[PDB]
RNA sequence: GGUGAAAUUCUUGGAUUUAUUGAAGACUAACUACUGCGAAAGCAUUUGCCAAGGACGUUUUCAUUAAUCAAGAACGAAAGUUAGGGGAUCGAAGAUGAUCAGAUACCGUCGUAGUCUUAACCAUAAACUAUGCCGACUAGGGAUCGGGUGGUGUUUUUUUAAUGACCCACUCGGCACCUUACGAGAAAUCAAAGUCUUUGGGUUCUGGGGGGAGUAUGGUCGCAAGGCUGAAACUUAAAGGAAUUG
RNA sequence: AAAAAUGAUUAA
């Protein structure tokens, strides 16, 4: 007999305070014993949590958020930002025919060494009183738009470091700034970043995450 | 018989003819 | 106030997987498939087998602690059919029968931007 | 004789398009020629919508959908009754209904 | 003479006595007369410079690599050969490299190498075409040419000797534990025959 | 043996290769909102009670 | 006039050693006896002394190169890799 | 795992299924259309560099410099050949499990060559619109791409500005569609396959009943595979196209 | 998406 489910500890997860309610959920690993036990084997965890779960607003039901466990004290797993991406059903909802898709991408680092790749998506818009059925762009508007996206995203990163990058990523204010900067070139339907991925990270920096948590 | 297989059979047969003339020359 | 887990229903053809893990996913709770309870070798993907597997999932889920789940429905994906098998709906059906609470249902089919030429040949699977 | 003015496909002006694979048999068929259908289906069946609504933490849940572009070869589309061979005069009708 | 790769002759100042010291390096591709070579821990990442393996990034191409620090070069010495730096382990002061034979190796990070690839590559791409060119090749190396086949000898001379036809007559795969005079053929062969059919 | 009882409220159609099976829509007597479709062997009218060994499957061979 | 149809410099070998071997030797001898631009003085004056040694008849610069050509493709890739790595380390 | 169903296969040496990564190679979904570009073959991630091109606008310039073209040339899918690199996937050969009367087929699991690339070859496809190229005229519409013109037009900026994006009316060029043929056609059908016994705008190429046969031979090109050019003897009353009824 | 080969000559 082994019955492995009787030697687990039921730890708890805490989000970083650049969100609403810190309660995420529960985890469990193994009994702490000799020979390099689970004091560190519980470190490398990533939790997928809905942004509506983290903010209590139903209209954030997409944009699922990564949270990476970085340090553990007591019965508490402190997590930091690890990435973001849209939900697949939301993506397939935006991507429809008789319109042009613009997908831009940048790789930039914040004030600290948080190098990270920001994506972005947009779709051309059928304006009012449009008899025309498709409303495609001219591949030069597309290039101009993608240039503006890259400029804006690089402007928003490498200043306003990761903590307040998340704090302004939550209310969807960046894509509004795209809406202002690109409304003169070509109308658009759905501007989003659609994904943030962290590439590599600096030294552990215990103070940053003890600053976020508490 | 299918035309492309007739062509393949003829090509093999022409290979054989060229080899037999190679024996004599 | 309810403890959450992840369902991770992989409903291919030829089989269905109901594979509950924690909210993170390194460790698992009661991975049971349709093929370990039907001896047909061909009913392994049947909705009945999937519903039985989900019931065994919930049976071992209780007295382990999970009470609600987020749902990740998966097809074979990649170059293959990328459509859910017949047992996925039944497995989710039975997980919701057995008292386990449901939230955040999503599809996790691996969808490729073209890669890895599909099997079957140029003329396809000729039947 | 020639069956269709657009031979069996939609290609007048380029010459080569690209091949896509049939979902059923993985037969290589040009994309302009493939029978393409949009499968937009609720992720849960109608027999389960009421149950998941009763068994959800989140009241008035979004009830997500699934989207899929299906590519069929001519043979699989006919065998699956996707296209259903038509009469000579009705063959010209392009209307989806 | 007898070496495919050319040799660079490099002059350094003696740090402790007033004089010059000649060193015979194996020349890397691109190194030219009148070029300045920089050797040391703080030397720059340029072709011809001599650096510790811990002072170069992964993917660096080096040559004349020391197996141990201070042995003055043992790996990737023949023409057109090089070592690829593939990783670092600063915890144990070690570096992983790929050798010309495809073998993976762990070396002290204090072992030195020369940035670049040994000059003279492509030499073996030219057929010799005739016995005399092999003759002149080996008269500058050693007395190993020409080679008589064992099966062309008598049994007194070779395990393959003898018989009323030329044939080996017993398996030519010889074990590791065979003794001197027995190791003629394919020693400790894991397999034989043409690879991939 | 948790044998359940169901009341047929709608007859859907006739299935099977030889047409020997009937599809019915049945609610339960304890709960009148737990409707399932079932496959029945013999002749069936409306307002009949079936005894089910198993009470979770959905009948196939629709439409 | 055209003295040979295809053997070129390998006409010195007559009919022996086989056509394929002679063609293989032909490509490398043409490379090996060719004159090359001097990267230092800008003149078509670089010739091979011995395998791997390339000397300019003016400015007398000698550079280590390939056995039968001044620069091999692998060597050019190595130079590009070293430049990329050095610039990455500096940036 | 896989199939009608199974078995070849892996599995307590933890297989399948999770999660954290890493490596390699190939490809570029959705957007993607009776849309675009290119002489054709073909061309779909972003950005930079290089040269090229059509159309449009033009009250710029030369002034017949043109059309089509034996000979002669460049390019030319896939497969295939030589050598180096690469070699994830899929997979002529092969292996192997099924099915079968037999299955050295279809189906399943593996898998060498290939698939990718560089330097060279090859020069063929239902390389098709099975419709040579240039020019003129003849019919009734709605769309769409690119350019240009105009507005008792609108629109996010100034709540009344170039612009960009839509609307309306035109126009030139293009991919194409819908109706009907007045016309043509053996018909299928065709806005050209019309302006044809009321037969002549210019010009290139090809065919002359079915087979033998794209064979034989000669020449020429290719490393080869083979390509290009290309008969005759003999044989035979049909072969063939479109449509009708069953 | 189980298996399913064959049918002498003339005779409108
Ligand atoms: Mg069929
Ligand atoms: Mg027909
Ligand atoms: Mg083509
Ligand atoms: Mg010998
Ligand atoms: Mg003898
Ligand atoms: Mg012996
Ligand atoms: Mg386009
Ligand atoms: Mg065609
Ligand atoms: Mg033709
Ligand atoms: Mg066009
Ligand atoms: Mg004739």
């Amino acid at each position: 007999v082994v019955d492995p489910f009787t030697r687990k500890e039921w730890f708890d997860i805490k989000a970083p305070s650049t969100f609403e309610n810190r309660n995420v959920g529960k985890t469990l690993v193994n009994k702490s014993t000799g020979l390099k036990s689970a004091s560190d084997a519980l470190k490398g965890r990533v939790v997928e949590v809905c942004l509506a779960d983290l903010q209590g607003s139903e209209d954030h039901s997409f944009r699922k958020i990564k949270l990476r466990v970085d340090e553990v004290q007591g019965k508490n797993l402190l997590t930091n930002f690890h990435g973001m991406d849209f939900t697949t059903d939301k993506l397939r909802s935006m991507v429809r025919k008789w319109q042009t898709l613009i997908e831009a991408n940048v790789t930039v680092k914040t004030s600290d060494d948080y190098v990270l790749r920001i994506f972005a998506i947009a779709f051309t818009r059928k304006q009012a009183n449009q008899v025309k059925r498709h409303s495609y762009a001219q591949s030069s508007h597309i290039r101009a738009i993608r240039k503006v996206i890259s400029e804006i995203l690089t402007k928003e990163v490498q200043g306003s470091t990761l903590a307040q990058l998340t704090s302004k990523l939550i209310p969807e204010v960046i894509n509004k700034e795209i809406e202002n900067a690109t409304k003169d070139i070509f109308p658009l339907q759905n501007i989003h970043v659609r994904k943030v991925k962290l590439l590599k990270q600096p030294k552990f920096d215990v103070g940053a995450l003890m600053a976020l948590h508490g | 018989m299918r035309a492309k297989w007739r062509k393949k059979r003829t090509r093999r047969l022409k290979r054989k003819r060229r080899k037999v003339r190679a024996r004599s020359k | 106030s309810q403890v959450f887990g992840v369902a991770r229903i992989y409903a291919s053809f030829n089989d269905t997987f109901v594979h509950v893990t924690d909210l993170s996913g390194k460790e698992t709770i009661a991975r049971v498939t349709g093929g370990m309870k039907v001896k047909a070798d061909r009913d392994e993907s049947s909705p009945y087998a999937a519903m039985l597997a989900a019931q065994d999932v919930a049976a071992k889920c209780k007295e382990v602690g999970i009470t609600a789940v987020h749902v990740k429905i998966r097809a074979t994906g990649g170059t293959r059919t990328k459509t859910p098998g017949p047992g996925g709906q039944a497995a989710l059906r039975a997980l919701a029968r057995s008292g386990l609470r449901i939230g955040r249902i999503e599809d996790v089919t691996p969808v490729p931007s073209d890669s890895t030429r599909k099997k079957g040949g140029r003329r396809g699977r000729r039947l | 004789p020639k069956k269709r003015a657009s031979n069996g496909r939609n290609k007048k002006g380029r010459g080569h398009v690209k091949p896509v694979r049939c979902v059923n048999c993985s037969k290589s068929i040009p994309k302009d020629k493939a029978i393409k259908r949009m499968a937009i289906r609720n992720i849960v069946e109608a027999a389960a919508v009421r149950d998941l609504s009763e068994a959800s933490v989140y009241p008035e849940y979004a009830l997500p959908k699934t989207y899929n572009k299906l590519h069929y070869c001519v043979s699989c589309a006919i065998h699956a009754r996707i296209v259903r061979v038509r009469s000579r005069e009705d063959r010209k009708n392009r209307a989806p209904p | 003479s007898g070496r495919g790769a050319p040799l660079a002759k490099v002059v350094f100042r003696d740090p402790y006595k007033y004089r010059l010291r000649e060193e015979i390096f194996i020349a890397n591709e691109g190194v030219h007369t009148g070029q300045f070579i920089y050797a040391g821990k703080k030397a720059s990442l340029n072709v011809g410079n001599v650096l510790p393996l811990g002072s170069v990034p992964e993917g660096t191409i080096v040559s004349n690599v020391e197996e141990k620090p201070g042995d003055r070069g043992a790996l990737a010495r023949a023409s057109g050969n090089y070592v690829i730096i593939i990783g670092h382990n600063p915890d144990e002061n070690k570096t992983r490299v790929r050798l010309p034979s495809g073998a993976k190796k762990v070396i002290s990070s204090d072992a030195r190498g020369v940035i670049g690839v040994i000059a003279g590559g492509g030499r073996v791409d030219k057929p010799l075409l005739k016995a005399g060119r092999a003759f002149h090749k080996y008269r500058l190396k050693r007395n190993s040419w020409p080679k008589t086949r064992g099966v062309a000898m008598n049994p007194v001379d070779h395990p393959h000797g003898g018989g009323n036809h030329q044939h080996i007559g017993k398996a030519s795969t010889i074990s590791r534990g065979a003794v001197s005079g027995q190791k003629a053929g394919l020693i400790a062969a894991r397999r034989t025959g043409l690879l991939r059919g | 043996t948790p044998v359940t009882l169901a009341k047929v409220i709608k007859v859907l159609g006739r299935t099977g290769s030889r047409g020997g099976v009937t599809q019915v829509r049945v609610e339960f007597l304890e709960d009148t909102s737990r409707t399932i479709v079932r496959n029945v062997k013999g002749p069936v009218r409306e307002n009949d009670i079936l005894v089910l060994m198993e009470s979770e499957r959905e009948a196939r061979r629709l439409r | 006039a055209k003295r040979t149809k295809k053997v070129g410099i390998t006409g010195k070998y007559g009919v022996r050693y086989g056509s394929s071997l002679r063609r293989q030797v032909k490509k490398l001898e043409i490379q090996q006896h060719a004159r090359y631009d001097c990267s230092f003085c800008g003149k078509k004056t670089v010739k091979r002394g011995a395998a791997g040694i390339w000397t300019c008849s003016c400015c007398k610069k000698t550079v280590a190169g390939g056995a039968y050509t001044v620069s091999t493709a692998a060597a050019a890739t190595v130079r590009s890799t070293i430049r990329r790595l050095r610039e990455m380390v500096e940036a």
